[PDB]
């Protein structure tokens, strides 16, 4: 097709800056855009370059064109959590609405996020109407750690997740672990490498 | 400039009927509409340069388009099939060359309805010792037992949504991996400090949107029809 | 003497989907150049078409008008859209551009737009216009085309530097061809009566031919038009309308740049 | 629409035996599309070439039609125009007086 991406897909730890590239041969080519789209999300507009040779700039994002190379790049600096999204580069071939756009298929970039003290637990929670139920909350570990499904299909795992308690500048990972069926907190997680000093209260 | 799309998440069965609305009151005379597939570009599939016409896009194939006037443009999905699930994206734009996005609009397209069931829905209370090692109170939301996987879940306290302190799965979990008809779960946390959590003037709610059957679609089973729906669990903080 | 370089495209758009365009380039009445819909690249027709630009330059030029006929092709297709029903195929469209240039280092460009025949849209200045007498409805092409400033910006460097550039470069390769002299010849005959005189083969175009009983120079006389022939000289006829009899002692008197003096003189 | 004006006229004086170039000039019409035929005694001329398609400064189009020939005493020379704006085929002949 007409719009090339690359790379298809990054893993990038928070802090460290990427660079994302668009190759294309759209003819003409009056406008490059380059879009950001949260999973479930729609279409936010990052910048749009229009000249020859051009370079924009939005926050911690930049932008370079080069239409003699039909080139351009979007740089990210610093990422943060929320930079975790599909990036599009669209190009419109004409300066009116006249034009069609033509999409890309993105590329799809993860911020693995930075825990500052990690503080490894496994909780368990009660049912606010039938206190007879309950669930097992493993939190607090950092992003080294990785969570494994389970033995039984009689027992759920959910994957990690992590939180952000804004306005209190703090992230926490999480999985929940659950069954219907002599089951308990201790023993829901036999089966990850979880850290040696987890806090196993009762 | 704002543009809005009608649903915003639809499941639907083979042979039925499904329309997409678009308005938008930027007084804009082209309205576009395009379908997003993983793997894929936005595709555009009908378009209009105004009220009272219609023009084929690059896929017009399933779908037919009208332009009753100028805030809305519509797409019509005569006899919807498997492969018309996908996002929907409607846009605007006057003469120049920005085009302004609505949302989006899933649409799920079913062989058969036989098995759609709406959530249960529980929520989980804070570890006492969690407060005390850690001063954060983390609540835990829990539905189970739907199908298909079209659900918004969202936390509410005191009315109003939060955001901060809050992570759902990135997609549901399935309670039985060796069927295809299989029922779905889903799991989200909302972590407070301890002391919000503690004041007992506090309403949490979780939330679930579900989408299912309309009003209109038959019924055959014995069980409630499974209908687009609100289910929640709620609790109030305790010193 | 004053040169128009005339830029002549003719398209036809039959319906949705059928379509072809068609240019010819003028120094004058003299062509440079033709490009078919037919040809993916435009054709020299003389040996100095190219002027005094380099095989970069002119490399980069055509591809330029290579794109803008398929872009051009689309944006009529789209803007019969807009209009649709009120706007109809089959179409015709046809562009005259060029400049034509003067004494000294002076021209003037333009680029004049006729819809079915008529001439309704000009580029001037730094926007596309509608001239006197267009219908109201190409307010929204024109509006729609003057949003596209890119556009704007690329046809006003095509006006006001590419052309007249381009043109003097023509002026100086060309010089040979467009200073040319070629001679007239000429001949006699009748119908019922009326003699004419016919005069063939002859550039540049400035001819004079009268009638003439011995020194006196017949009032009736009757110059028809300019007909071209294939080899790019003229040809012309002179008629006169007589009472049968006294077609003694008219003569035909042709003069021309080419004959330098030496006047064509015929009795019948 | 306008209707197309025919003229045919020699390149060189004509003379019998002596091989010369005919003309066929048509002017004036619209819209551009036009078939043209030149004819020796009633009958399609195989060598027939034809200028590219231009137009006035009036926006009417005209075309140069041109073949080698010669006159003879007995032969009859024409040139044949279709075009929409006209029920019948317009035929020109060649009158070499005319
Ligand atoms: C007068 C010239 C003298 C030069 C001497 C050279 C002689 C050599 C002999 C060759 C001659 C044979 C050709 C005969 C054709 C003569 C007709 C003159 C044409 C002049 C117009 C050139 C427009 C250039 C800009 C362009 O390509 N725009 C495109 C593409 O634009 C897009 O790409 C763009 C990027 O492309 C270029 O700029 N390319 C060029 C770059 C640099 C030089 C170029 C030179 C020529 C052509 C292209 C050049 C931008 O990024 C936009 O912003 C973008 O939108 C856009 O889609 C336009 O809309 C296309 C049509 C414009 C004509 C409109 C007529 C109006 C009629 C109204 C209809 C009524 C409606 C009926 C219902
Ligand atoms: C190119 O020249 C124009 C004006 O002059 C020319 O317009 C061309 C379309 C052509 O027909 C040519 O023969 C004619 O002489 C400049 O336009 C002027 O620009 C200023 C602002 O830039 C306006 O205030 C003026 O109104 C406008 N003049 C007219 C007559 O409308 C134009 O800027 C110039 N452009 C470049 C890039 O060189
Ligand atoms: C005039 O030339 C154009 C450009 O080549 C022709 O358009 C192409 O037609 C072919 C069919 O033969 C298609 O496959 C192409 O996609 C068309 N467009 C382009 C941009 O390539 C056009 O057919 C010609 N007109 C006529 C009447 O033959
Ligand atoms: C359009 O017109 C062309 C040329 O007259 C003709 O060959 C073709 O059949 C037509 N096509 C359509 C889709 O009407």
């Amino acid at each position: 097709t007409q719009v090339e991406q690359s790379p298809q897909s990054l893993v990038v730890r928070q802090g460290e800056n990427c660079v994302l590239q668009c190759n294309y041969s759209v003819t003409p080519d009056n406008h490059l855009r380059w879009f950001k789209q949260d999973t479930g999300k729609g279409l936010v507009s990052l910048t749009v370059l229009v000249d020859q040779k051009d370079k924009t700039s939005n926050g911690r994002y930049s932008a370079t064109l080069d239409k003699d190379a039909k080139h351009s790049t979007l740089h990210i600096t610093a990422t943060l959590l929320d930079d975790t999204a599909t990036y599009i580069c669209v190009v419109g071939d004409r300066g009116s609405a006249l034009g069609r756009l033509h999409f890309g298929a993105g590329t799809q970039l993860i911020v693995i996020p930075d825990i500052q003290n990690p503080d490894p637990a496994v909780y368990q929670l009660r049912d606010s109407k039938s206190s007879d139920k309950s669930v097992c909350l493993f939190t607090d570990f950092d992003s080294q750690t990785n969570v494994s499904q389970s033995k039984d299909s009689d027992v759920y795992i959910t994957d990690k997740c992590v939180l952000d308690m804004r306005s209190m500048d703090f992230k926490s990972n999480s999985a929940v672990a659950w069954s219907n069926k002599d089951f308990a907190c201790a023993n829901a997680f036999n089966n990850s490498i979880i850290p040696e000093d987890t806090f196993f209260p009762s | 400039a704002a543009v809005t799309q009608s649903p915003r998440n639809k499941v639907a069965v083979t042979g039925g009927k499904v329309t997409l609305s678009c308005n938008q009151t930027n007084n804009h005379n082209n309205m576009y509409w395009y379908r997003q597939d993983t793997g894929h570009g936005l595709r555009l599939i009908h378009y209009s340069y105004g009220a009272g016409s219609t023009e084929k896009g690059d896929i017009p194939d399933g779908y037919k388009a009208s332009r009753p006037s100028q805030e809305n443009f519509s797409l019509i999905l005569e006899l919807a099939t498997p492969s018309q699930t996908s996002v929907y994206f409607c846009a605007s734009g006057d003469e120049g060359y920005t085009q302004y996005f609505g949302p989006g609009t899933r649409l799920l397209v079913l062989e058969d309805l036989r098995n759609v069931t709406p959530p249960k829905v529980s929520l989980f209370e804070p570890s006492k010792a969690e407060i005390s090692h850690t001063q954060k109170a983390t609540l835990v939301c829990l539905a189970t037992g739907f199908y298909p996987d079209h659900v918004e879940l969202s936390w509410w306290v005191n009315g109003k949504e939060v955001h901060s302190g809050v992570c759902t799965d990135p997609q549901p979990l399935k309670e039985q991996p060796a069927l295809n008809d299989s029922r779905y779960s889903l799991s989200s946390r909302l972590r407070v400090s301890a002391t919000f959590w503690q004041n007992p003037r506090n309403h949490f709610r979780c939330q679930v949107q579900f989408y299912g059957l309309s009003e209109n679609d038959e019924w055959t089973q014995d069980r409630a029809k499974p209908v687009t729906q609100i289910v929640s669990a709620e609790a109030w903080g305790r010193a | 003497k004053n040169y128009t370089f005339r830029c002549l495209q003719m398209s036809s758009f039959a319906n949705r989907s059928w379509s072809r365009t068609d240019s010819v380039v003028w120094l004058g009445d003299l062509q440079t150049h033709r490009w078919s819909n037919d040809s993916a690249t435009i054709s020299f027709t003389k040996p100095w078409s190219q002027g005094k630009l380099s095989n970069q330059q002119w490399e980069k030029l055509q591809h330029m008008f290579q794109v803008y006929r398929v872009s051009f092709t689309r944006d009529i297709q789209e803007l019969v859209k807009m209009m649709s029903p009120k706007e109809d195929y089959p179409i015709e469209i046809q562009l005259s551009a060029g400049c034509e240039m003067y004494p000294g280092n002076a021209s003037e460009s333009f680029l004049h737009v006729a819809f079915q025949g008529k001439y309704v849209v000009r580029f001037w200045g730094t926007s596309w216009q509608t001239v006197p007498g267009a219908p109201s409805w190409l307010d929204l092409p024109i509006k729609v085309l003057n949003a596209d400033q890119g556009t704007s910006a690329t046809v006003q460097m095509l006006l006001n530097d590419t052309c007249p550039l381009f043109v003097r470069g023509l002026l100086e390769a060309g010089k040979s061809d467009l200073e040319k002299q070629e001679k007239p010849v000429a001949w006699l005959s009748s119908v019922p009566r009326q003699l004419v005189c016919h005069v063939s083969g002859f550039y540049p175009k400035p001819v004079w031919v009268m009638w003439m009983r011995g020194d006196q120079e017949q009032q009736g006389t009757h110059r028809g038009d300019f007909l071209p022939n294939a080899d790019e000289t003229w040809y012309l006829q002179a008629t006169l309308d007589v009472e049968a009899g006294e077609e003694a002692g008219l003569a035909c008197r042709v003069k021309h740049s080419s004959l330098g003096g030496q006047d064509i003189i015929l009795y019948w | 629409q306008k209707t197309p004006q025919i003229q045919v006229y020699s390149r060189h004086p004509p003379e019998n035996g002596k091989p010369n170039i005919l003309n066929c000039y048509v002017t004036q019409f619209h819209p551009p599309h036009i078939e043209i035929q030149m004819l020796k005694n009633g009958k399609k001329i195989p060598k027939v070439e034809m200028s590219d398609m231009s137009f006035s400064k009036d926006w009417s189009f005209y075309i140069l039609a041109h073949t080698e020939f010669t006159p003879t005493e007995t032969d009859t020379y024409a040139c044949r125009v279709k075009h929409a704006s006209m029920a019948e085929p317009k035929t020109v002949y060649w009158d070499r007086d005319m």
